[PDB]
């Protein structure tokens, strides 16, 4: 019984920034979601399919993990229909969502003494992302009528902007690790069961 | 720079205000609406995103922001007592702050 | 959260004054400093710490759950505001100490 690898997602070392969220696929194995759920060491565990129990006994053809780190006050953005920086320009869910979201505080692990500047989000973007899209483009933003062509300055800003995760910040500002486990069901051998 | 709009009207009448860009088009910037009551600090009554999503405050939660091309609009029906104040345009750089503002304009019940 | 700033200050001309605002619990980079001269739309001064274009004589910042700025030139008979940056639903402003010169 080759258990599906989840210890290499939730127990990973370096979650990528929210604009370059680490996507992984799970297939051709079995996973015990219930043991992860009943761990209780998770801040939020919100499911938009079925409850943690009954999702074990519904075999699926693929399970996509999407891992990153965001701010506490913006965790409440990660759900279909929400709007904001994350929900528009960094990681947008669809309104037909199946799967669910698992998030927990990682203050100590991810906060530096003076606040780590490793993480980023696309603060500037013309149009919001389509659902599940990715956009890692690092071109300087085109703010208004006049271009500047790669010279960072007025009316054209480097869209990516960092996080000041000081180890003293308010809990709404301390980083939280987030993983979206999106199930999917297709016309194929369902190789992810319980 | 920017531009002002209509002034004092009746109570709970269809209040409306407008704004205009000067050298920076309104399709790509976090446009705003900030309100200062006469004899009070500042507020924040609306923000309009580049993608189109809008946000309002607790008070004046029924306000309707808008965007088009470069004639920014804000509207409201329940022009209650708090509506008597001055309002300002501003483009936001959420890490760099409320940048250049309009001249602002006043309205009263 | 809520932000509380100092009261009004009566200062002497050509003297460096200091204003401060303490935040509820933790901001550490998300505070901006603004100038409102009476009858005029307010003008920003300060990012987390940096300064934009003009206030070179009135730039100072020390932000960790309680920030403070330091500004002198007798053309500062106006009011100073602190706006906390990323609280997306409310864009809460400070109590806004005003300075007079004497
Ligand atoms: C991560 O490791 C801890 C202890 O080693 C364990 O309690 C937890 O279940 C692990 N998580 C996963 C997803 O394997």
């Amino acid at each position: 019984t080759n258990l599906c690898p989840f210890g290499e997602v939730f127990n990973a070392t370096r979650f990528a920034s929210v604009y370059a969220w680490n996507r992984k696929r799970i297939s051709n194995c079995v996973a015990d979601y219930s043991v992860l759920y009943n761990s209780a060491s998770f801040s939020t565990f919100k499911c938009y399919g079925v409850s943690p129990t009954k999702l074990n006994d519904l075999c699926f053809t693929n399970v996509y993990a999407d891992s990153f780190v965001i701010r506490g006050d913006e965790v409440r953005q990660i759900a279909p229909g929400q709007t904001g920086k994350i929900a528009d320009y960094n990681y947008k869910l669809p309104d037909d969502f199946t799967g669910c979201v698992i998030a927990w505080n990682s203050n100590n692990l991810d906060s530096k003494v003076g606040g780590n500047y490793n993480y980023l989000y696309r603060l500037f973007r013309k149009s919001n992302l389509k659902p599940f899209e990715r956009d890692i483009s690092t071109e300087i933003y085109q703010a208004g009528s006049t271009p500047c062509n790669g010279v960072e300055g007025f009316n054209c800003y480097f869209p990516l902007q960092s996080y000041g995760f000081q180890p003293t910040n308010g809990v709404g500002y301390q980083p939280y690790r987030v993983v979206v486990l999106s199930f999917e069901l297709l016309h194929a051998p369902a190789t992810v069961c319980g | 720079l920017v531009e002002s709009g209509g002034g004092l009207v009746q109570p709970g009448g269809s209040l409306r205000l407008s704004c205009a860009a000067s050298g920076l088009t309104v399709s790509s910037n976090y446009m705003t609406w900030v309100r200062q009551a006469p004899g009070k600090g500042l507020e924040w009554v609306s923000v309009i995103y580049s993608g189109g999503s809008t946000f309002y405050a607790d008070s004046v939660k029924g306000r309707c922001t808008i965007s088009r091309h470069n004639t920014l609009y804000l509207q409201m029906n329940s022009l209650r007592a708090e509506d008597t104040a001055v309002y300002y345009c501003a483009r936001d750089l959420d890490y760099y702050g409320m940048d250049v503002w309009g001249q602002g304009t006043t309205v009263t019940v | 959260q809520l932000t509380q700033s100092p009261s009004f200050l009566s200062a002497s001309v050509g003297d460096r004054v200091t204003i401060t605002c303490r935040a509820s619990q933790g901001i550490s980079n998300y505070l901006a400093w603004y100038q409102q001269k009476p009858g005029k739309a307010p003008k920003l001064l300060i990012y987390a710490a940096s300064t934009l274009q003009t206030g070179v004589p009135s730039r100072f910042s020390g932000s960790g759950s309680g920030t403070e700025f330091t500004l002198l030139q007798p053309e500062d008979f106006a009011t100073y505001y602190c706006q906390q940056l990323n609280s997306y639903p409310p864009l809460t402003f400070g109590g806004g100490s005003r300075v007079e010169i004497k």
